[PDB]
């Protein structure tokens, strides 16, 4: 609260579009804290302060614990491509859940095509399908064909 | 998940349309397609910021924008009857506004004040100046902008202006103001917190009844210990207020007293006094988890309300209480009429507005469906009271600033009221002014919940529109 | 098939004999198996297998040939689909015999339930319908000249369209003649009305409105003036009034339809021109008008079925004229618009309709009137756990062939097999359906298919599908890009109020619906929280109803006093001087007030001078009803008064019974145990029959002792033998009327409890419906004469179904009162005997009667120590009726041995000194051990002190015993109990035998007690800590009675009335008397003690009952109970009842309910103690 109050710089940080980024020394240590204790204080003032910075400030806690590009590799788009060819076996159903209101049958078929690899596409929803469905994985199950069901 | 941001919907939207249906003539076709894109991408995007953007988050899938598509196809068909173009006055701008405010989009909805914002928006976009060639499709974009409409008439040209969309957006493209996105942003903040106090009580199961025996009597000292009653009389039974006030104090009389006594028995369940029964078990893990139990929970309260939060909403609602006890107790009618309430810490405040028109009506002897709602909100304190002027006290007018009784658009999260001074007048047929805009009174932030609908007075030239599209209103809680 | 009807062999030639010489062969077989029933016999056959499957192929050739001929029909006359397989080959093989025809009409036609023929059915004249409605053909179908009923129900359909279509024509031509004449006359008006059809009538109304408009637009284009607008309102403003005083004024039923139909209309139209007019349109391009339903009748047209087109903002469809009866029209609110406005968008771009929201929001309510208001066949389809897949295809078709709607109810009760089927069918349905929007194909040429049934079907583009859904949800979605999901919310009660009393006859109907409406959501909101209250829908229905009723009673009334003087009768006039305000309220006051807590009338008259400000509501007395009240209630010992006097609050009370019962035929009785109700009840019912001259019969039923299934009857599950349970058996009798029973007062009085499950079939009875639908399939109508009733204690689990259907009568505690129980009980010792001046015990009575006088007042011993026993407390709830109970018993018992002591004196009978004496010691003695007979020995020396400081009587002059430890002998000095106990010496023999018990001052006074309460045949029931004398000290008072055979009866949690009736059946006989079945033990002269060891102990149901202690209280109440096996009151005669139960506080003990608790007095047997144990050990 004293610091607060003496320093004349507080109100351009806490009226500042990125507050996190340039939190100003506000608590008291007896030894100079490390990198982490830095970025967690300046969490718990983030929090305290603005908010609705926190999570910015949270990803600045993440970066400093566990490198910068920790959650890089989360922005970049889906190498969906490897992650079939390598560490998915092949009795390990991949499911691919969409929210409400969006389809990802278009990914998988844009795979197959890239890896040049025949795919059956069959909706689930028709009781026909249900037994397409079960005649096609019993075909696929041996003749290393990918299946589809949506 | 669908990458979010007006650009991104517009794009997945103008994929989706065939390009030879958007070419299929007449030329204004394509126009036209790109005016229900950025309709759907801006109800798209609002749904986001809900409540501001929308009271409640609605389904705006593609079945509707499918729809929309084939009810500008027909009518532009109809209209045109073949030809390569149509004037723009040509185009059945009414039926197309008519159509998506009714049965497209506003099928769905069903709040009024939702159907207003609707309407709204569907007003601004389909008219005739939207083939104006300086066309504002959204004003004071990004702290000082416009949106301009892009005056090509081909889809190539529609999906090039798509595609050349700045990334910084910001809610000023929709219509919210910027501070959206902070109350966003810190929702989501205080969401994850939540999340992980939930893995890290997991994680603390692999003492408790001590934190939980001083959780129970900080909660006690925090409630006040009683409640007194009123006093039934055949003078004051036939007042309105009166009444209201006497179901008001038994009800939070007898919520008090459950919560006292489950508090003891939590306390003596830790001391080790008293065993657990299935309640009292129930009960307990609840407070240690910090869900609010439902047997406590009696009076409408905003949804996810931690026990803390309640238990101080319950000490603030019996202090008023009290006061009111005390005024009714010192003289029940002319103190019940001249006490400035809390609409907040009210249990159930339309039944005060309902108190007070009933009050009006038998003051006047007029009936109470010829009574209308007028709002004076004055500074001074202890301001005197009409004959018919009642006073309420803590209501908080979000995104708007009101001046001399005039309302002028503000950039800040919410702004007090004090002594709104609600006044009920004998109802006229006049008109409804244009410089008059209907503010929803809600009970809380999540705006679930509506008591009533003031008739605030935009000052300067302020948009009502704009207001509409930045969704203000009144709330009588925090 | 075959042999079933004789006609199939005709019709079905080579194929019957084919199955003749099949049928030849497996009898054959059959026999063979006959003589040898051994498996291995049968497979060691000679070719069995062969044989066998031979047959089966055969067989199975024969019913699809058979399949294949009715395909054949069906598809001659595609109506046929909506019929089963073996009501279709009933149709065809009866063509003769069109009698047989006419249940399945109803299933064919929307609206045709049977047909009209002539003299011999030679031709088909015209059509009926479930109303009565008759539509007489143009040009009479013959069956002589197309005798197939494939080839000439053909024919009657078209011609039912086409003469609709010609009185449709007709119709218009003579509204368009009304309003050339400016003013329309009523007596015109009503004749046209009554000439038409109610559906070409609304049809009619609908032209003419939007023909008008539409010229009133297409003149004040291109200018401000509003004239022909505003005279198109005001016209629809004059016509609404005119058919308010038409109904206003007695019609026939059917007319009375078509004006509620005509009036629903006219409102909608009104709005809809107001609307218009506050838009201020100016020409009849604009989408403010292109986005109502106009209707456009053009006489021009060569083909009159396509005449009249029904247009709304885009779409534009065609009537279907196919004849939909006479339907209750739905009150057209803009929500209801907008839907319309939705469904008719999508139907245009080929996408089936979805409506959506809670249930009640009348989404299939809404499909079905857009359907009708089209005039398409609508065939609704429940979901709710009564689908089918094997006809389901079948009537797909069907709707494809024939151009119907269908509407599927809440889709999501489907299974997900059975959704997943039906949506594939559906889909292919709206493909083939959308198939039609292109514009490639040859709309002129284009004979869309689809694939059903493993077959082409020519889908008709008039068809359509709605599929209604209940969230809680989501559409299909495969199906999903097909369909147009549209939300649904609650409707207007303020325009179906405006609409309701404009049908009840009220003109100024706009201002009373729209303060009566917000004055029903002010009393849901001001007034307090009970079980028994209803302000919504149902009731308002019911308020309007009565509103109607007595409306109509004023004109007659005003009608009798001018037709009794010499001034001239217009009932114009009448009408017009009446106060609609006034009725509005006396109706609201007549109906709410009676379900009205004490505490709540004021506020109700509060928001009722809010509402309607300066109108009061001044209740007029039945003069004629109040002295049939008061004889009926002299000759029943009951006090009766006046208003304000002892019995005002009762007397009051079962005058709004008795006008609830005249507004509602389904009524409930709620109140607290010992209010008064049945006595209200009953007597109401007693001067009704003496008044009227109608005599009443009260069937007294409980639903909570009999299970569901027995009271409803239940049909075997195997060849569908029907079982009538209770309620249908009454029904069925009353209906019946084998006695003349139609021209009595019935009341199917359903005392007990209810719960949301026996009263679920009974929701449509208490419907308007009045029908009780069965599983079977018989429909039992409910009688006009006939009224349901509850006397149930408290709605606490009772169903909001229910509270609405039913009319509430609140009853009180305090509406009787002590001293009308006091005074019952004195009339009744002082006129009814009780061995059998009658009698020297009469006159006995009498004087015991004038003694105890002083005490049986208003401020009296009685009533002052029944006020501090209640402020004591007890084992069990203490209940003012069961204390007076007790204490009556007593009294009773207290005359009962000054009886027995005249006749063991008989030279010295009773002297009136000592009668005295003896009268004012029993009565203190009766009034602790009835106070304090369930409570500690603590509060009874509590209790005994206090009536030693607050009474007159003499007393002991004990110095520290308890009166409760004295004991009044025959003369009237006082002796105490502690001179009762002798120093008995066991035998050795019996040191600790089952039957040996040690006399102590305990044991002397139990018994005492338990003989007198024995011997006026009380339920008693004894409580205490487990291991005290309850069983021992009952014993030894059956003991000491002289002929009383005891049956111990255990109850466990779990003891349905199943074991009672057990051993009912083991020791008892059902005996039938001339009077009636009657139950008594097989032994005879003995008393049977059904004496029941856990009285608490069972288990309560899942809405707190419990189901042998209802059974016990009506055994005890009404004097025996109903047998299931054959619907038949059965009176108990010798069988008396004893419980010994533990105290409720223990685990496991429910407390028993207080309408059981009234009857059976309670006795705290507690333990011995320390000097008790040393004495008896
Ligand atoms: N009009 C009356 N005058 C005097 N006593 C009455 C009157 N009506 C009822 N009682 C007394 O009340 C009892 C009968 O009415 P009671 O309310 O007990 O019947 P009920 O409505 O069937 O009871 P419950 O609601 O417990 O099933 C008897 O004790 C009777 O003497
Ligand atoms: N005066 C008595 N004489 C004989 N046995 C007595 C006496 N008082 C109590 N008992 C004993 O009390 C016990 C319980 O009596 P019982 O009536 O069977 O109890 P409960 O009604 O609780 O089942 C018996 O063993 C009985 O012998
Ligand atoms: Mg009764």
């Amino acid at each position: 609260i004293a610091k607060v109050q003496a320093d004349e710089q507080f109100g351009i940080w806490l009226d500042s579009s990125s507050p996190e980024q340039t939190v100003p020394y506000l608590w008291s240590e007896e030894t100079p804290a490390t990198p982490i204790g830095q970025a967690i204080h300046r969490l718990l003032l983030i929090q305290a302060f603005r908010p609705d910075r926190l999570l910015a400030m949270a990803h600045m806690f993440v970066s400093t614990n566990l490198g910068e590009s920790f959650m890089s590799i989360m922005e970049q788009p889906l190498d969906l491509t490897h992650i079939v060819g390598t560490e998915v076996k092949p009795n390990t159903p991949v499911l691919m859940c969409s929210v409400p209101g969006y389809d990802a049958s278009g990914h998988v078929e844009d795979l197959a095509a890239e890896q040049n690899t025949q795919i059956t596409s069959i909706a689930i929803g028709s009781a026909e399908g249900f037994n397409q469905a079960d005649k096609a994985i019993n075909t696929a199950v041996k003749s290393g064909r990918w299946v589809m069901l949506k | 998940e669908p990458p979010p941001g007006v650009k991104a919907n517009m794009l997945r939207t103008f994929s989706s349309i065939p390009v030879s249906r958007i070419c299929k003539s007449p030329n204004e076709r394509a126009r036209l397609y790109f005016l229900l894109a950025w309709f759907h991408a801006i109800i798209q995007e609002r749904l986001r910021y809900a409540p501001l953007g929308w009271s409640k988050k609605y389904e705006f899938g593609e079945s509707d924008l499918r729809s929309a598509c084939d009810t500008v196809d027909t009518w532009l068909d109809d209209t045109a009857k073949g030809r390569q173009n149509i004037s723009p006055d040509k185009i059945p701008w009414s039926a197309l506004k008519t159509l998506m405010a009714q049965s497209i989009y506003g099928g769905r909805v069903d709040n009024e004040f939702d159907q207003r914002l609707l309407n709204t928006f569907l007003e601004r976009l389909f008219t005739t100046r939207s083939f104006d060639s300086e066309f504002k499709l959204a004003c004071k974009v990004d702290g000082h902008k416009d949106i301009q409409m892009p005056d090509g008439i081909r889809r190539e040209e529609f999906v090039q202006w798509v595609e050349l969309l700045p990334d910084t957006q910001t809610p000023s493209w929709l219509g919210l103001p910027n501070n959206a996105e902070r109350v966003l942003l810190t929702t989501q903040g205080v969401d994850m917190i939540s999340k992980m106090l939930k893995m890290q009580m997991l994680e603390d199961e692999d003492a408790w009844m001590r934190t939980l025996h001083t959780t129970a009597s900080n909660w006690l000292h925090l409630i006040p210990q009683t409640l007194s009653h009123l006093k039934r009389t055949v003078e004051n039974i036939k007042d309105p207020l009166f009444r209201f006030f006497e179901r008001e104090v038994k009800m939070g009389a007898k919520l008090l007293q459950d919560v006292r006594q489950d508090l003891a028995d939590v306390v003596q369940v830790c001391e080790g006094k008293k065993k657990q029964t299935n309640y009292l078990r129930t009960l307990i893990n609840e407070l240690v988890k910090g869900i609010l139990p439902r047997s406590w929970s009696h009076y409408t309260v905003p949804a996810g309300m931690t026990v803390i939060q309640w238990v101080s909403d319950f000490s603030e609602r019996i202090k008023q209480l009290q006061n009111i006890s005390l005024a009714a107790a010192s003289g029940g009618a002319k103190e019940l009429k001249n006490i400035h309430v809390c609409l907040g810490g009210l249990f159930v405040p339309e039944a005060y507005i309902t108190a007070t028109r009933q009050y009006v009506a038998q003051a006047n002897s007029w009936s109470l469906e010829e009574l209308c709602l007028e709002v004076n909100v004055t500074t001074s304190q202890g301001a005197t009271l009409d004959a018919c002027s009642f006073g309420v006290t803590g209501l908080k007018l979000q995104g708007a600033t009101c001046n001399n009784n005039k309302l002028s658009l503000s950039n800040a999260i919410s702004t007090a009221l004090p002594l709104t001074q609600l006044r009920w007048v004998k109802q006229t047929n006049t008109e409804k002014k244009a410089s008059v805009v209907t503010l929803p009174v809600y009970l809380n932030f999540t705006r679930a919940d509506l008591i009533f609908t003031v008739d605030f007075e935009i000052a300067t030239k302020e948009d009502p529109r704009s207001f509409y599209e930045r969704g203000v209103a009144v709330l009588c809680t925090e | 098939i075959f042999t079933g009807s004789a006609d199939i062999k005709h019709l079905l030639p080579v194929e019957t004999q084919r199955f003749q010489s099949i049928s030849t062969e497996f009898l054959a077989l059959m026999k063979k198996v006959s003589k040898s029933p051994l498996v291995m016999d049968v497979l060691n056959i000679q070719g069995v297998q062969r044989s066998l499957e031979r047959l089966a192929d055969l067989l199975g050739k024969i019913q699809k040939a058979l399949g294949e001929y009715l395909e054949r029909e069906r598809s001659s006359f595609p109506r046929f689909y909506f019929v089963g397989d073996e009501d279709l080959l009933e149709i065809i093989g009866n063509s003769k015999n069109v009698a047989k025809l006419q249940k399945h009409f109803k299933k064919m036609f929307a609206g045709v339930s049977s047909i009209i023929l002539n003299e011999d059915n030679s031709v088909v004249l015209g059509i009926s319908s479930r109303e009565g409605e008759e539509v007489m053909f143009k040009t009479p179908v013959s069956i002589t000249e197309h005798p197939k009923i494939n080839e000439w129900l053909t024919l009657v359909e078209k011609e039912m369209r086409v003469t609709l279509a010609k009185l449709l024509a007709e119709s218009v031509t003579e509204v368009e003649i009304f309003g050339k004449a400016t003013s329309i006359d009523p007596n015109t008006y009503i004749t046209w009305i009554d000439k038409y059809q109610a559906q070409l009538v609304v049809l009619s109304a609908q032209i003419a409105w939007s023909e008008n408009v539409e010229t009133a637009l297409s003149s004040m284009g291109g200018g401000g003036d509003a004239a022909p607008l505003h005279s198109v309102l005001s016209n629809v403003e004059v016509t609404l009034n005119v058919l308010a005083d038409s109904v206003l004024m007695e019609q026939p039923p059917l007319r009375r339809r078509k004006l509620e139909h005509l009036i629903t209309e006219l409102v909608h139209q009104r709005d809809v021109t107001r609307s218009l007019i506050k838009s201020k349109i100016d020409n009849a391009k604009s989408f403010e008008w292109l986005s109502q339903m106009r209707f456009y009748f053009d006489p021009k047209q060569t083909d009159v079925l396509q005449q009249l087109s029904i247009q709304m903002a885009n779409a534009k469809f065609n009537y279907g004229f196919e004849y939909l009866g006479v339907q209750d029209k739905l009150v057209q609110t803009p929500l209801t618009d907008r839907c319309y406005l939705t469904m008719t968008q999508a139907l245009e771009a080929r996408l089936g309709g979805s409506p959506f929201g809670p249930a009640g929001t009348g989404k299939t309510e809404s499909v079905k009137a857009l359907g009708h208001q089209l005039g398409r066949f609508v065939l609704v389809f429940n979901c709710d756990e009564t689908f089918d897949f094997q006809a389901m295809g079948r009537i797909f078709v069907g709707l494809c062939q024939v151009g119907a709607w269908g509407c599927f109810d809440e889709f999501n009760r489907l299974e997900e097999r059975m959704l997943s089927a039906v949506s594939q069918q559906v889909q292919c349905i709206q493909e083939a359906l959308r198939e039609h929007s292109n514009p490639n194909y040859d709309k002129t040429s284009a004979p869309i298919t689809c694939e059903l049934l493993n077959k082409q079907v020519k889908v008709s583009p008039d068809m359509a599908i709605f599929i209604t859904m209940n969230p809680g949800s989501n559409l299909p979605d495969n199906l999903k890009k097909l369909f147009r999901s549209l939300a649904m919310t609650k409707p207007d009660r303020q325009l179906i109020a405006q609409v309701m009393l404009y049908s009840q006859g009220f003109r100024t109907a706009e201002v009373l619906a729209n303060k009566i409406v917000p004055f029903f959501k002010l009393c849901d909101e001001q007034l307090s929280s009970q079980s028994h209250y209803d302000f919504g829908l149902r009731a308002l229905k019911s308020v309007l109803v009565s509103a109607g009723n007595v409306k109509r009673e004023r004109i007659q009334k005003i009608k009798r006093e001018k037709e009794e003087r010499g001034e001239a009768v217009d009932e114009g006039e009448i009408a017009e001087n009446l106060p609609e305000q006034e009725i509005l309220i006396q109706s609201v006051c007549e109906t709410m007030v009676p379900k009205l807590v004490a505490e709540d009338i004021p506020l109700l008259f509060s928001l009722l001078s809010d509402v309607f400000p300066g109108v009061q509501y001044h209740r007029g007395e039945m003069t004629a009803l109040r002295e049939e009240l008061k004889k009926v209630c002299q000759e029943m010992y009951l006090t009766y008064g006046d208003g304000e006097e002892v019995g005002g609050m009762w007397v009051e009370k079962v005058l709004q019974l008795y006008q609830i019962t005249q507004i509602n035929h389904g009524l409930m009785m709620v109140g607290p145990s010992g209010s008064g109700k049945s006595m209200a009840w009953r007597v109401l019912l007693k001067a009704l029959e003496r008044l009227e001259g109608v005599e009443g019969v009260a069937h007294i039923i409980d639903p909570k002792a009999i299970s569901k299934d027995h009271l409803y009857g239940t049909l075997d599950p195997n060849t569908r033998e029907w079982t009538d349970g209770l309620f249908t058996h009454v029904l069925r009798k009353i209906i019946d009327s084998v006695r003349g029973e139609l021209q009595k007062r019935q009341w199917i009085v359903f005392d007990g409890d209810v719960d949301p499950e026996w009263v679920e079939n009974l929701n449509s009875v208490l419907d308007d419906n009045k029908l009780l639908t069965l599983p079977n399939g018989e429909r039992l109508s409910l009688p006009p004469n006939v009224r349901i009733m509850f006397e149930v204690q408290d709605l606490k689990y009772a169903t909001l179904a229910t509270v609405s259907r039913c009319g509430m009568v609140w009853f009180s505690e305090d509406v009787l009162s002590t001293d009308m129980i006091f005074n019952n009980f004195l009339a009744r010792l002082r006129s009814i005997p009780l061995d059998e001046a009658a009698s020297p015990m009469l006159q006995i009575q009498r004087d015991a009667a004038t003694i105890m006088q002083p005490y049986f007042t208003s401020n009296g011993l009685v009533t002052k120590a029944l006020e501090h026993a209640f402020q004591l407390e007890h084992i069990m709830d203490l209940t003012r009726l069961r204390c007076l109970g007790s204490l009556f018993s007593m009294l009773h018992q207290a005359c009962r041995n000054v009886a027995q002591y005249n006749a063991n004196h008989p030279d010295f009978p009773m002297q009136i000194e000592q009668l005295e004496r003896y009268i004012q010691r029993y009565l203190v003695y009766a009034i602790l051990w009835s106070l304090s007979g369930d409570s500690r020995l603590k509060m009874r020396a509590e209790l005994g002190e206090y009536i030693r400081r607050i009474t007159t009587v003499p007393l002991p002059t004990a110095p520290n015993i308890p009166i409760i430890d004295y004991e009044v002998s025959i003369s009237g000095e006082w002796s105490p109990w502690q001179a009762k106990v002798p120093q008995i010496e066991v035998e050795t023999h019996k040191v600790a035998a089952p039957d040996v018990v040690v006399p102590t001052l305990d044991t002397v006074r139990h018994e005492a007690l338990l003989y007198t309460w024995l011997a006026e045949h009380k339920p008693l029931v004894l409580c205490g800590p487990p291991g005290s004398g309850k069983t021992m000290t009952l014993f030894s008072a059956l003991r000491a009675l002289p002929d009383m055979e005891v049956v111990g009866l255990n109850f466990s949690s779990a003891t349905t009335p199943e074991l009672l009736l057990k051993t009912f059946d083991h020791y008892c006989e059902y005996r039938r008397t001339p009077n009636g079945v009657v139950l008594a033990p097989v032994q005879l002269g003995k008393w049977l003690v059904l004496f029941c060891d856990e009285i608490n102990l069972p288990d309560m149901d899942k809405y707190g009952t419990q189901r042998v202690i209802s059974f016990i209280r009506q055994m005890v109440e009404h004097g025996g109970f109903y047998r299931t096996s054959d619907q038949t009151w059965v009176k108990l005669e010798r069988i008396q009842f004893v419980g010994a139960c533990n105290p409720p506080t223990d685990p496991g003990r429910k407390p028993l309910s207080h309408r059981f608790l009234r009857h059976v007095p309670v006795v705290y047997v507690d333990y011995p103690g320390p000097a008790s144990l040393t004495q008896i050990y």
